[PDB]
């Protein structure tokens, strides 16, 4: 039992937008299907719920004319359209199945991110951080400056089997997101083996290996 | 519309330690479920009508309650454990959920790690000058930066970004970039990265010199 839900989306603001849901593992019709939103990772908002055998809905007074839940019994499919969207409409939405009376939400989709926004997506910039202090160890870093939209995956490659690695939130600035990374190795490692930082932003299709240097 | 509160919003435990988290209703309900979601993830139906336990979960949960008053315990707290957790009742139209008790696991207190990097020549040559200081593995989460220029103080032009607590050693780590243009870091020389933490009175320095 299974719920895949459709890829993350970038939408203009006061445009419309339809998620998919597709099930799979059960009967689809016996199961209702319902959806939350997940607003910057706080608190849980619940949208509706659609009888899929019967096709009936019921949706949260908040949101009667924002959310708009159909289904297709054919392709085992439920989804939910969103109309007027605006910047409060960015966040993490996910379709749960209802397991029934006294059951809850047994079973979630992996979620989808919508971003409401007027930027336009661009590819990130990479700058190197490397130390101009002696010590034990060496840390090194990434800088990932002015992408848009999330996310970013950035992986290192040293000759190091150990990596103390750390991944620092994107936070926004100048309407474009900016990230950091960064990687703890022994100080015997680097610089004698190559250290790398990769990162990928699939939304601009672009992948910026960086090698960091000695100063 | 119900609502639930959950108490604490957010709490500790070291391994072994009993947990015991609480789920308010505004008004009396029959029964509560319970979701454990970890960051980057879907939640996950946890327990389910006040008391049953799902699938695959360990016996170490459990759940009780009645009325307004409801409650999940772990007897024996575990790594496995670190999420955050939220209640849901459906007693009325509509379902609702607590704003959730983000559980986090204890451990011995740890100074930061602190480094320093300047901006690259590479982004000197694209009009901009960006210095980023790493606080690297410590706890607790609470800290704080400053940055100064040969001595004055800078508020703002700063961003800073907390890590989740990691995985593997239980720590904390927080990033510090002082962001400037090019001739605005080409005035002055010094740059200095100052960190305060509970650990120690005296802060960790981490500095340089353009030259
Ligand atoms: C007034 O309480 C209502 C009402 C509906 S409704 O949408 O059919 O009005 C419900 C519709 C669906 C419910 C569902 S499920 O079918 O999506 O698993 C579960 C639950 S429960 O909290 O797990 O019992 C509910 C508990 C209470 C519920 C409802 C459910």
């Amino acid at each position: 039992f299974q719920l895949l839900e459709s890829g993350p989306e970038l939408v203009k603001p006061g445009a419309s937008v339809k998620i998919s849901c597709k099930a799979s593992g059960y009967s689809f019709t016996d199961y209702n299907m319902n959806w939350v939103k997940q607003s910057n990772g706080k608190s849980l908002e619940w949208i509706g719920v659609i009888n899929p055998n019967s096709g009936t809905t019921n949706y949260n007074q908040k949101f009667k004319d924002k959310a708009t839940l159909t289904v297709d019994q054919s392709s085992s499919t439920a989804y939910m359209q969103l109309n007027s969207l605006t910047s409060e409409d960015s966040a993490v939405y996910y379709c749960a199945r209802g397991g029934g009376f006294r059951r809850g939400f047994d079973s979630w989709g992996q979620g989808t991110t919508v971003t409401v926004s007027s930027a336009k997506t661009t590819p990130p910039s990479v700058y190197p951080l490397a130390p101009v202090a002696q010590t034990n160890s060496v840390t090194l870093g990434c800088l990932v400056k002015g992408y848009f939209p999330e996310p970013v995956t950035v992986t290192w490659n040293s000759g190091s089997l150990s990596s103390g690695v750390h991944t620092f939130p994107a936070v926004l600035q100048s309407d474009l997101y900016t990230l950091s990374s960064s990687v703890t190795v022994p100080s015997s490692t680097w610089p004698s083996q190559s250290v790398t930082c990769n990162v990928a932003h699939p939304a601009s299709s672009t992948a910026v290996d960086k090698k960091i240097e000695p100063n | 519309q119900l609502v639930l509160t959950q108490s604490p919003a957010i709490m500790s435990a070291s391994p072994g330690e009993k947990v015991t988290m609480t789920c308010s209703a505004s008004s009396s309900v029959s029964y509560v479920h319970w979701y454990q979601q970890k960051s980057g993830t879907s939640p996950k139906r946890w327990i389910y009508d006040t008391s049953k336990l799902a699938s695959g979960v360990p016996a170490r949960f459990s759940g009780s309650g009645s009325g307004t008053s409801y409650s999940l315990t772990i007897s024996s707290m575990e790594a496995e454990d670190a999420a955050t957790y939220y209640c849901h009742q459906w007693r009325t139209n509509p379902p609702t959920f607590g704003a959730g008790t983000k559980l986090e696991i204890k451990r011995a207190d740890a100074a930061p790690t602190v480094s320093i990097f300047p901006p690259s020549s590479e982004q000197l040559t694209s009009g901009g000058a960006s210095v980023v200081c790493f606080l690297n593995n410590f706890y607790p989460k609470d800290i704080n930066v400053k940055w100064k220029i040969d001595g004055s103080e800078r508020q703002n032009g700063v961003l800073n970004s907390w890590t989740d607590q990691d995985s593997k050693d239980s720590t904390y780590s927080m990033s510090s970039t002082l962001t400037l243009t090019k001739d605005e870091y080409e005035r002055h020389n010094s740059y200095t990265c100052e960190a305060t933490h509970k650990t120690s009175t005296s802060p960790i320095v981490k500095s340089f010199n353009r030259n």
